[PDB]
């Protein structure tokens, strides 16, 4: 079996969120190869695939479970399981269909989408963007019940797209950025739910070409700089890594 | 959303080519063409990408691949929702494609960074 971790909005606090959080970094990444200060999760190249995922349990506080499968090469989702069910986004290539097949090889129906991860089609199916879609703890724990219940036709398709992109975003992205780790805390710790403002969502974007500028820049500075967003949508520029340290967490392996 | 690749043609070795592609349709409309990053691509090998700048010193910003640096250029007209790739002193023969995306863009080389593609146009020299 992968590395399970596990998470519970029931009573959740900033600490525990935190220690999630962590927790999942120290799961994706050997922790060694680190560029810039940063560390760069394991290359998709002649990767095991006994090592290629890692497992997200989580639960609410009524009492339902649901486990999502992370690629450790990017930090993504790429499927989850309820119960007796497990379904699996569209792969990208061949290849990433046949690492998938190694997942939950422990229940017998397992369900392919016709559709993929990307925030563009989800955000369709959703019929709502990532700029107004609630985040928090109790955005949470709402999306974990729709994953749960999805194989009894309860829970319509828009509002386990909108599930998705909750998830992916307060784990996935959380892991990415020490800075949207921090975007989830600030919630918990008031306990208010909001969508992620223009900053989030732009940086979210914005990860593959980072962590590429990052690992072919000239000794940290990037060949042409990277165009951001503040949180009022105004925009600005990043010309070289040292400003991104205590934002950016983890990357996407490159050359060289 | 939809992008329309086109000046695809014959040409003679060691000519030159621009190439054309214009994008349209919802959301554009925060998701503005200023806000997706646009690649061409031609198996299929990464040509160039293009990034949109309203910082002080370029309108805009682009990246070649290697092979390519010395011969083919890239540029832009925001307004027009329209990229181009000039190509010169060909050899090269080809299906042009043009993509676009939240993710694309400079430093986006591979064909899954790019959520939206055009037909392609054809490139024989
Ligand atoms: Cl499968
Ligand atoms: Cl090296």
């Amino acid at each position: 079996q992968y590395p399970i971790i596990n998470f519970t909005t029931a009573g959740a606090t900033v600490q525990s969120y935190t220690n999630f959080i962590r927790a999942v970094r120290g799961r994706l990444t050997t922790g060694a190869d680190v560029r810039h200060e940063i560390p760069v999760l394991p290359n998709r190249v002649g990767l095991p695939i006994n090592q290629r995922f890692i497992l997200v349990e989580l639960s609410n506080h009524a009492e339902l479970s649901v486990t999502l499968a992370l690629d450790v090469t990017n930090a993504y989702v790429v499927g989850y399981r309820a119960g007796n069910s497990a379904y699996f986004f569209h792969p990208d290539n061949q290849e990433d269909a046949e690492a998938i097949t190694h997942l939950f090889t422990d229940v017998q129906n397992r369900y392919t989408f016709a559709f993929g991860g990307n925030y563009d089609r989800l955000e369709q199916l959703a019929g709502n963007l990532r700029e107004n879609i609630e985040l928090g703890n109790g955005p949470l724990e709402e999306a974990i019940s729709a994953l749960y219940y999805y194989s009894t036709g309860g829970t319509q398709l828009p509002t386990l797209a909108r599930s998705f992109i909750i998830c992916i975003q307060m784990i996935s992205e959380a892991a990415r950025f020490q800075y949207i780790e921090g975007e989830m805390r600030t919630r918990i710790r008031y306990n208010r739910r909001s969508a992620p403002d223009p900053s989030v969502i732009t940086l979210e974007n914005s990860w593959g070409r980072l962590s590429t500028a990052i690992q072919e820049s000239n000794q940290g500075a990037f060949a042409s700089p990277i165009q951001l967003q503040r949180r009022n949508g105004s925009k600005f520029s990043v010309y070289d890594v040292s400003i991104l340290i205590p934002i950016i967490a983890l990357m996407v392996y490159r050359c060289a | 959303v939809q992008l329309v690749e086109t000046g695809g043609g014959v040409v003679q070795a060691g000519g030159s080519l621009r190439l054309s592609c214009v994008a349209s349709g919802r959301t554009f409309s925060g998701r503005t063409f200023s806000d997706h990053g646009l690649g061409w691509f031609r198996e299929r090998e990464f040509v160039g990408s293009i990034s949109w700048s309203v910082d002080g010193d370029a309108t805009y910003y682009t990246d070649l691949a290697n092979s390519v640096k010395g011969r083919f250029t890239i540029s832009g007209v925001n307004a027009k929702n329209t990229v181009y790739l000039q190509m010169n002193s060909l050899k090269d023969t080809a299906v042009y494609y043009c993509a676009a995306g939240l993710r694309g863009g400079t430093y986006a080389r591979t064909i899954y960074e790019y959520d939206y593609w055009g037909q392609g146009t054809q490139v024989t020299v």
